[PDB]
């Protein structure tokens, strides 16, 4: 009648309250993110909020380069976020050394989601208060988005969004794929896919963005990279010409 | 450091093992899955409950192959199932195939899985697994078999059964329809009808996962040469193969 | 042993003899030196017989579990990395010499591994005591852009060089063909050029030739 | 309030306090008073010893660590035995490996770091003793104060123990005097006697009651007891 | 029922680690300290509460050095800050051992960061009771960091923590605006003395000592070095002339 | 010095029309000293017969071991071990001691109770499976046996016939070996019944 | 083996023969002894085939992990990793390695790591059994800040002498060019270099 | 730390009772009833499964009866999951014995060892006890036919007739009323059925709910034989006694 809420053991109802409270933690940063697939690319967009005038904007990031091909975006507090990243990087390097080929997106995801499950069963480990979104252009499955949570769950997406205002972005995208019929963004270049993602972020959230409000990651054939404030700026000049 | 070297499932005054009772509650909350055994095959089926209209249902397999002749399905917590499947595959090699050069019989791989779940009942600092499994398989000496494995670690052989949400109403539906002279095509027919009572939404090969343990599939082996190798008996049906039996249902 | 591996335009072929020895005496006149790792990755083994058979199985077992974990077809480079790291670990005390080849979603591959764990890559390779007899044939008849049938011929010819010319090689020729778009075909006893000639006499003894001291029935029941 | 946050040292109070550490501090306040004081030439320890009966012995408060360094204790005696021993090894190691007399400033950093590891890990209780460490290394005379929280402080003079606030105001008042006592050990010991009696209340300090230690330039660390301290009464 | 604040690794129903927030309180109770990043280096300073006339001047050092190019100062529980530097010192030496090159500041930050996050993961450990301000000069320019008990760390133009964190930040933000084109290494030292003196209003009952250090490509040759004698007296005299 | 050469002893297995035969000599010696004329080298676990030559302590151990392992197998599987499967359990068991092996030369013989197929197999000391359709040989006079079988053997022999052939193979091979002989025994195996005969040979 | 790496005005070039032997039998005549540990850091392998492969695989791993966290490693760092593996396991390895890499700040850099596990930074380095014969040639020919054409010639002439005299060296001459422009692979066949 | 969540499974009550042993024994009193009766010419084991379904498979099922050995067998009452862990050591133990002494393990030595494993979880390790009671039925050249019982406490005893599981008090009195020493096996077969038939909480006692075994030495083979009754055989014997 008390401690079934403090460690990772079942409640009378069959629930794990420490897992449920971990999901709640992922929204502490008040930052939304989304991910879409192009013809032969994948784009992650996350909000960049730097509320303190004493910070260095370039050090404030929730997007990580896990490997040469895989990138990861995190919804959650930064120390848990950086924890998860370090492991993902180590897990990636080790896979390549052991198996002789770069770790796929869906495989890395499964791994990190298997680890998350462990913290859900063993009592001395707490779950991490983070939702991890991995992206790549897999040499077998093409553009890929895979997302893991504190429950240990993971699934592949056509597109996804995460954060406090997730449902706004989600319904917006769902309506686009019912309209377009296909399950990706029909565009040749990644530049016009980054534009699409920012456009649908603005149209779903209802807020305009400057070069410092955004943080972008792009996955192409054999390369994941993050855009500078300047590349985003170039991308924001392009959206403000069609409208 | 791990200071949890003591049991987390203990006996309550009444004789109940609290954590197991609760784990079973989680299994009732999970999506319905079932299994039926014909004279010349076994069928396992479940419903793909989608987390978001944006998620791709193919990337999540609720039905899994353990050995070429053995398949598994579940009701309950997905992540716990996943890691169980990983361990179930490994144990089939380490404790059997690396010793005898052949795959474990259905009853013995079940037995190994049961044990893995039992230890989660007694070891220091762990909760039980929150899943019930259905294992369907074939071996040369036993024929076709279907087993149910509970969070406690217990296992029962079944002619037919279901687990999860509508398991009560589904078991009643199966009792009406099952006999000892069923062909495998019939068992699939019943399986689809039994699963229709559980599903409110779309009922097609896109939202329903189904696999069989039937004849040897020579064209699924990947190689020709060895006459004693005739291919796996586990076959997962495609979205299209399911719709073929739903058009006349 | 003699073992060879030849790349052609649309895949790779590997071949081996079937002689097994214990000193100067032939242990098995027809053993299989070709090993399935996965359905589309096969392996030729030379050296310590139990060493090749065991390292083949260990890795094959690991590769199967990997393929399930990842939901992907196994790659030849994976099997290559696992074998070499294992062999290296044992500093050559596991005396397995391997030609590993096959097809995967990244194309066709042909490699070789030594007991100490080093790996070579090539279009044509051979190992074993019959290595030199076979390699001489390969260096003489190999050309680029071989058809499947030309690759079989060459690999088969190379194994024959070992069978006739090397004492640590003989009996039959086992072949396996791995093609890009097809299911790999295993040709056990592809050639049988060493059929024993019919005996001159029969040595069936007239019943009662052997003197018997004691007779009984054995029991198996329970 | 306090009830729930004092079970172990692993737990923080809502205010940000570590109660187990703070109760360990209380064991020092119950301990017998001891005092330190230095000049540029010499560093001095004066300690009041506490007996159980008039049939028991007065338990010793001063320990040698090496030929240039030692300390006085207030609180749990076994914990002083553990901690003084450590510094004896750390002094020993510095000598054998580096042919070096381990400096008193690093003495404190080692005690600070050892004490801290007990305040963060489950199971381990804090230490229950305060230490007044006097030394003479390659940079003159030093005196240190040790609290089982970890806080080590280099001072000219200080006191710990029961009623030790009286002695601490005295040394605070007569700074300009005792710091200039260079070259005359006696008039520094006699300055430390007049310090400790500021913390007396009930008893008059006797010949088997008083314990004095001195280190310095031309003097090594030594212990004075019995009729050898009779002159300072 | 609750009791969510009794065990470290536990999450509250709102998704918080109450034990960490309780450690923050220990830091807030601690003595104030800052860091000023400049156009080629970093300047650290800190308050030293003089309790008695019996505390020896210049003797109770608080700013620590990791390696030769990094320096750290902290508010909160000192022994915890010492422990964090011992780990910092090992971590940097291990990096120099394998990679030859001295550890980059961003690399060193994550090292302390992953170590502090580790102590919010298990019930058998207590979270660190320190905020730490650290940084230095590496292969590409200067870096300044601030590390929280949660494991959070970011790069800062100016960092401040402890008792007088309010007064400091308010004064730090005027600097970032009045000097957008970078501040010099020399200027920052003087300006660090002022910030400490003005954040001493928060405790103006007890006298205090001033302790400053700097790491600067052109002034200290990229090595961490304390401020002594004539430069130190120069910085005091600037604070006195600004406070009046 | 050579552990395979201290105690002596030989074993031979041979297949025929719906039958297998396994045979051994009774000698246990230490170098020149003949010690026991009773030491049998064949064992069975259900219908699966195993023969072992080599260092006799290892023979004795590996027996006890495979009884231990087959007993546990039959209890879990609820069925007797089969020759094909047993062969595999012998290989993995030997290779487990790869770098500190048992100094033995195991031989497996029997009839698959399900398919009715005759089966024999041979092993080296580290578990390399040597599967043959005709005959398998083991022990200190394997050379003499290899020559005997390769000459005397013809396929599809009848139970009575096979007995004559295998016995004459073993006997003449044991008489050219100083460390084999002293008696002998021959198991004739059918799908239903098993017949065990002791042979009359030289005792020198 | 015969192997070398040479710094020049624009960057650095690595060169090797392609022969692996077991005694007097050539196991492989088309070996690539030039191995990538990072995008623009490569190495020259001599000694045990098994040992040098196993070492290089680990270095590539370490630098891959370094890149995830700290960015592009310096050539000096790549040397340190090799040094650590070779020195600390000196008793169990027969491996002599030349590390070469192009940094955009440091231009061209060559580090040599012989049997001991010691590290030496040089303008150019030669190693392998065949290198002994070309000590005189290289010392009298090498100049600092040569052109690409000039350096390719210098390596081509040197390794041809090594191959000419040393029975343990032969096959083709492989080179790898490391500059700001990227990575270039060069191959020279017997009929070309024997005639020099 | 973890101290808070420790049930302390191996402690005494103020009364001097082991909490967990008692609560586990309470668990067993709910499980299906098992009966063992030993006669002059053999031993009988029977059990009742809790209620189940028609769908349930009866041919492949053997859930409460187990073969430990060539000559030893067991009936289970409690968690099957727990029971199999112990049954597997019991099997290993017997084999170890056989490997050592070249003789089949005496029935008591086997029983004692399991009961010692059980006693373990009672005294150290802080783990829960096995929720299992065993009846043992075996033969050896020393005591002949033997019948033992062991419960979670690690205590074992020898019996002429015994029951574990549900309604043992009711079942013990009924045996205590109809058992005699000069009993034939087939007389003891009838008794076990009648006893279960009178304590059954279900409407009727059918074959699909029963498991049956005999460890009878053959009145012609002259050696010990084990027999686990297959559904059809139980179906036949149930009509004989008069239960249809
Ligand atoms: C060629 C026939 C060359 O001999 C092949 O490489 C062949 C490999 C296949 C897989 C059979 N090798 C053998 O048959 C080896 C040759 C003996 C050998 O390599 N040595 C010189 C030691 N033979 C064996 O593997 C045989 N085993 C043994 O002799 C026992 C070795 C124990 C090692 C401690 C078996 C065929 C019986
Ligand atoms: C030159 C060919 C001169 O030896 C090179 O250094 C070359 C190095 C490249 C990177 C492979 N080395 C070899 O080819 C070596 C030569 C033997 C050696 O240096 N060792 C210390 C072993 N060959 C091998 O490494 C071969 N393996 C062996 O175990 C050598 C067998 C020698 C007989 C005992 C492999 C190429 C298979």
């Amino acid at each position: 009648a008390g401690y079934d809420r403090h460690i990772t053991i079942f409640s009378p109802e069959g629930r794990l309250y420490q897992v449920e409270y971990a999901f709640k933690a992922t929204n502490q940063t008040n930052i939304n993110s989304l991910a879409v697939r192009g013809k032969d690319c994948t784009v992650v967009i996350s909000q960049k909020k730097v509320p303190d005038k004493l910070l260095d904007p370039t050090t404030v990031s929730y997007i990580f380069c896990i490997s040469r091909t895989i990138g990861m975006v995190v919804n959650g507090p930064i120390p848990d976020a950086r924890n998860a990243a370090l492991r993902a990087k180590a897990e990636a390097a080790e896979f390549r050394y052991k198996y002789g080929y770069d770790m796929p997106c869906d495989v890395l995801a499964k791994r990190m989601a298997n680890l998350s499950q462990i913290y859900t069963q063993r009592a001395y480990m707490r779950p991490l208060g983070v939702i991890l979104t991995f992206v790549s252009v897999d040499e077998e499955l093409g553009p890929s988005i895979y997302k893991t949570d504190p429950a240990g769950y993971y699934v592949g997406y056509k597109a996804t969004a995460t954060g406090p205002k997730q449902q706004e972005i989600t319904t917006n995208l769902e309506n686009h794929f019912k309209k377009s019929k296909i399950d990706h963004i029909n565009e040749e270049s990644w530049e016009k896919v980054v534009e699409f993602a920012i456009t649908h972020m603005i149209d779903a959230l209802g807020t305009e963005f400057s070069k410092n409000d955004l943080e972008v990651g792009v996955a192409t054939k054999d390369k994941f990279f993050t855009l500078s404030a300047e590349n985003i700026e170039e991308r924001l000049v392009a959206i403000a010409e069609q409208d | 450091t791990d200071r949890y070297s003591f049991s987390l499932t203990t006996f309550s005054p009444s004789g109940k093992l609290g954590q197991i009772d609760y784990a079973l509650t989680a299994v009732k909350q999970g999506v319905t899955s079932l299994g039926i055994k014909a004279t010349n095959g076994v069928v396992i089926a479940t419903e793909k409950k989608s987390s978001s209209p944006l998620a791709m249902s193919e990337t999540l397999s609720k039905v899994s192959l353990l050995t070429p002749d053995i398949g598994a399905v579940y009701s309950g917590m997905g992540p716990d199932y996943r890691v169980l499947v990983d361990k179930s595959r490994k144990v089939a090699h380490t404790s059997y195939k690396r010793i005898y050069g052949e795959y474990p019989p259905t009853k013995l791989l079940v037995s190994e899985v049961a044990k893995i779940m039992q230890e989660a009942t007694q070891s220091g600092g762990v909760r039980p697994f929150g899943v019930s499994l259905l294992i369907a398989g074939h071996d040369e000496f036993n024929g076709f078999s279907l087993y149910q494995v509970d969070p406690s670690g217990s296992y029962f052989p079944w002619k037919a059964t279901a687990i999860g949400k509508g398991s009560v109403a589904a078991k009643t539906f199966l009792e009406k329809r099952w006999n000892d002279e069923l062909e495998l095509e019939d068992a699939i027919h019943i399986a689809l009808l039994t699963l229709k009572e559980s599903v409110e939404g779309e009922f097609n090969g896109d939202t329903i996962e189904l696999a069989i343990i039937g004849d040897e599939n020579p064209d699924l082996l990947g190689y020709t040469g060895i006459p004693t190798d005739k291919g796996p008996r586990f076959r997962k049906l495609t979205s299209q193969e399911i719709n073929d039996r739903l058009e006349a249902l | 042993t003699t073992i060879v591996g030849v790349k052609f335009n649309n895949g790779v072929v590997i071949a081996a003899d079937t002689r097994s020895t214990q000193g100067p005496i032939v242990a098995d006149k027809n053993c299989a030196k070709l090993h399935r790792i996965s359905p589309k990755i096969w392996c030729a083994g030379a050296g310590t017989a139990a060493d090749t058979e065991a390292v083949t199985q260990l890795i094959g077992s690991n590769i199967e579990l990997h393929s399930l974990y990842t939901s992907r077809e196994p790659r030849v480079v994976s099997a290559l990395q696992m074998l070499k790291q294992h062999l290296f670990k044992y500093q050559g005390h596991i005396g397995a010499y391997l030609i590993v080849a096959g097809v995967d979603p990244t194309g066709s591959h042909l490699f070789s591994i030594h007991a100490h764990g080093s790996t070579d890559v090539g279009y044509y390779l051979s190992l074993g005591s019959g290595s030199l007899a076979a390699m001489a044939v390969l260096e003489s008849h190999w050309k680029q852009d071989l058809t499947k049938e030309e690759a079989i011929k060459l690999a088969s010819d190379a194994i024959q060089a070992g069978i006739w010319n090397d004492l640590g090689s003989g009996s039959n020729v086992d072949v396996c063909v791995m093609e890009i778009g097809k299911d790999a075909e295993y040709l056990r006893n592809y050639l049988t050029p060493n059929v024993r000639e019919e005996k001159q006499k029969s040595y069936k003894f007239p019943r009662g030739t052997t003197a018997v001291l004691k007779e009984s029935i054995v029991n198996i029941c329970d | 309030f306090r009830n729930n946050y004092d079970g172990d040292t692993v737990t923080f109070s809502p205010t940000g306090r570590l109660f187990q550490v703070e109760y360990a501090l209380e064991a020092i306040k119950q301990g017998s008073v001891t005092v330190g004081l230095r000049s540029n030439t010499h560093a001095v320890l004066v300690a009041l010893k506490r007996n159980a009966d008039e049939l028991s012995s007065y338990q010793k408060k001063i320990i040698k660590c090496d030929e240039h360094m030692g300390l006085s204790l207030a609180g749990l005696a076994p914990d002083a035995r553990v901690l003084s021993n450590y510094l004896r090894q750390q002094c020993n190691y510095s000598s054998l490996v580096f042919n070096r007399k381990l400096a008193v400033e690093r003495a404190g950093h080692l005690l600070c770091d050892k004490a801290q590891k007990n305040t963060q890990s489950y199971g381990g209780r804090p230490y229950g003793v305060g230490l007044l460490i006097i030394g003479y290394d390659k940079s003159g005379a030093h005196l240190l104060e040790f609290q089982p929280s970890g806080n080590v402080t280099e001072l000219y003079g200080t006191a710990i123990g029961a009623r030790s606030q009286g002695a601490k105001t005295y040394l605070e008042r007569t700074l300009d005097t005792f710091i200039k006592i260079d070259g005359n050990p006696d008039e520094l010991i006699k300055a430390g006697v007049e310090a400790i009696s500021q913390s007396l209340r009930d008893e008059s300090l006797t010949v088997d009651n008083l314990s004095i230690a001195i280190v310095g330039k031309d003097t090594p660390f030594t212990i004075y007891d019995g009729e050898a301290v009779a002159k300072y009464i | 029922g609750t009791g969510y604040d009794l065990s470290n690794s536990v999450f509250s129903p709102d998704g918080r680690n109450f034990q960490v927030e309780y450690a923050v309180k220990a830091v807030e109770n601690g003595t104030t300290s800052i860091g000023i990043k400049c156009n080629d280096g970093v300047v650290f300073a800190v308050e030293k509460l003089i309790t008695s006339k019996l505390l020896v001047p210049q003797k109770n050092v608080k700013i620590q050095v990791v390696d030769r190019h990094i320096g750290c100062v902290y508010s909160g529980l000192i022994p915890d800050g010492r422990h964090l530097v011992n780990r910092g010192r090992e971590e940097a030496a291990s990096f120099k051992k394998l990679y030859k090159t001295p550890i980059p500041i961003p690399a060193f930050a994550d090292r302390l960061g992953q170590y502090v996050q580790a102590h919010t993961l298990y019930n058998s450990v207590r979270p660190f009771g320190v905020s730490t301000i650290f940084g230095g000069v590496d292969k590409n320019g200067a870096h300044l960091y601030m590390l929280e008990p949660s494991g959070s760390y970011w790069g800062y133009k100016g960092a401040a923590t402890g008792k007088g964190r309010q007064s400091a930040k308010a004064e730090l933000e005027k600097l970032v605006d009045h000097h957008p084109e970078g501040l010099s290494a020399r200027e920052a030292v003087k300006q660090a003395a002022k910030i400490i003196y003005l954040a001493h209003e928060d405790n103006k009952e007890k006298d205090f000592e001033l302790e400053i250090s700097w790491c600067s490509l052109s002034e200290t040759n990229g090595l961490h070095k304390f401020v002594k004698g004539d430069l130190l007296q120069e910085a005091i005299d600037f604070a006195q002339k600004e406070i009046n | 010095s050579d552990p395979s050469s201290i105690n002596g002893g030989i074993v031979v297995a041979m297949t025929g029309k719906d039958c297998v035969a396994i045979a051994c000599d009774l000698r246990l010696g230490s170098q020149s000293l003949g010690v026991s004329n009773k030491f049998e080298k064949i064992f069975h676990y259900g219908h699966v017969f195993l023969g072992i030559t080599g260092l006799a302590t290892d023979v004795t151990t590996l027996n006890e071991m495979f009884r231990y392992k087959t007993n546990l197998y039959k209890l879990k599987e609820e069925r007797a071990i089969e020759p094909e499967t047993f062969t595999q359990l012998v290989s993995s068991s030997l290779y487990e001691r790869r770098f500190g092996p048992y100094f033995v030369g195991p031989v497996v013989a029997g009839i698959n109770s399900k398919s009715g197929k005759p089966f024999i197999a041979g092993f080296d000391l580290i578990g390399c499976i040597d599967e043959a359709k005709d005959f398998i040989v083991s022990g200190t006079a394997s050379d003499q046996l290899f020559g005997m079988c390769e000459s005397l053997y013809e396929p599809n022999l009848e139970p009575e016939d096979l007995f004559e052939t295998i016995s004459q193979a073993l006997l003449n091979a044991a008489d050219r070996d100083a460390l084999s002989g002293w008696g002998a025994v021959v198991y004739i195996i059918k799908k239903d019944e098993v017949v065990k005969r002791y042979l009359k040979m030289r005792q020198d | 083996t015969s192997i070398m790496a040479v710094t020049f005005k624009d960057g650095v070039i690595l060169g090797a023969d392609s022969r692996t032997t077991t005694g007097a039998y050539i196991a492989n005549r088309v070996t690539d002894k030039l191995t990538r540990v990072h995008d623009k850091i490569w190495c020259c392998r001599s000694g045990s085939a098994a040992d040098t492969q196993a070492i290089a695989d680990i270095v590539q791993y370490h630098l891959e992990l370094y890149t995830s966290q700290y960015g592009t490693p310096s050539t000096e760092t790549a040397a340190s990793v090799f040094k650590e593996l070779c020195y600390e396991n000196k008793d169990n390895l027969t491996a002599g390695i030349i590390v070469a890499g192009y940094d955009d700040k440091n231009k061209g850099e060559v580090y040599t790591i012989p049997l001991g596990g010691s590290v030496h930074k040089l303008p150019y380095a030669i190693a392998g059994s065949g290198s002994t014969f070309i000590y005189g040639y290289c010392d009298k020919n090498f100049r600092e800040n040569m052109s690409k054409e000039e350096t390719v010639d210098f390596i081509k002439h040197s390794l041809s002498q090594a191959i000419k005299w040393d029975g343990s060296s032969g096959g083709v001459i492989r080179m790898v060019v490391l500059t700001a422009a990227g990575v270039e692979r060069l191959i020279f066949y017997p009929d070309e270099y024997e005639q020099l | 730390g973890s101290r808070r969540y420790d049930s302390r499974t191996t402690i005494f009550s103020p009364e001097g009772r082991l909490y967990q042993v008692e609560y586990a024994l309470e668990s067993i009193s709910h499980a299906g009833t098992a009966i063992g009766i030993m006669a002059s010419d053999g031993i009988v084991l029977a059990a009742e499964r809790k209620v189940t379904s028609t769908l349930l498979e009866q041919d492949t099922s053997t859930e409460k009866l187990y073969k430990l050995n060539d000559k030893i067998a067991v009936a289970v009452a409690g968690l099957t999951a727990d029971a199999e862990i112990l049954i597997n050591t019991a099997r290993i133990h017997a084999q170890n014995y056989l490997k050592t002494y070249n003789e089949d393990i005496p029935v008591e030595i086997l029983v004692r060892r399991l009961s010692d494993i059980k006693q373990g979880y009672t005294q150290h390790g802080g783990l829960r006890p096995f929720g299992v009671s065993f009846i043992y039925a075996g033969y050896d050249d020393r005591y002949g036919y033997q019948l033992y019982t062991s419960n979670p406490s690690g205590n074992y005893t020898g019996w002429k007739a015994i029951s574990v599981g549900a309604n043992t008090s009711a079942a013990q009195t009924l045996l205590q009323m109809d058992y005699k020493d000069d009993m034939k096996v087939d007389d003891a077969i009838e008794l076990a059925l009648k006893t279960l038939s009178k304590t059954t909480d279900s409407s009727a006692l059918t074959y699909d709910r029963l498991e049956f075994a005999t460890i009878r030495k053959g009145a012609n083979d002259g050696e010990v034989y084990q027999k686990i009754f297959k559904p059809q055989e139980i179906k036949d014997i149930l009509v004989k006694t008069g239960i249809t």
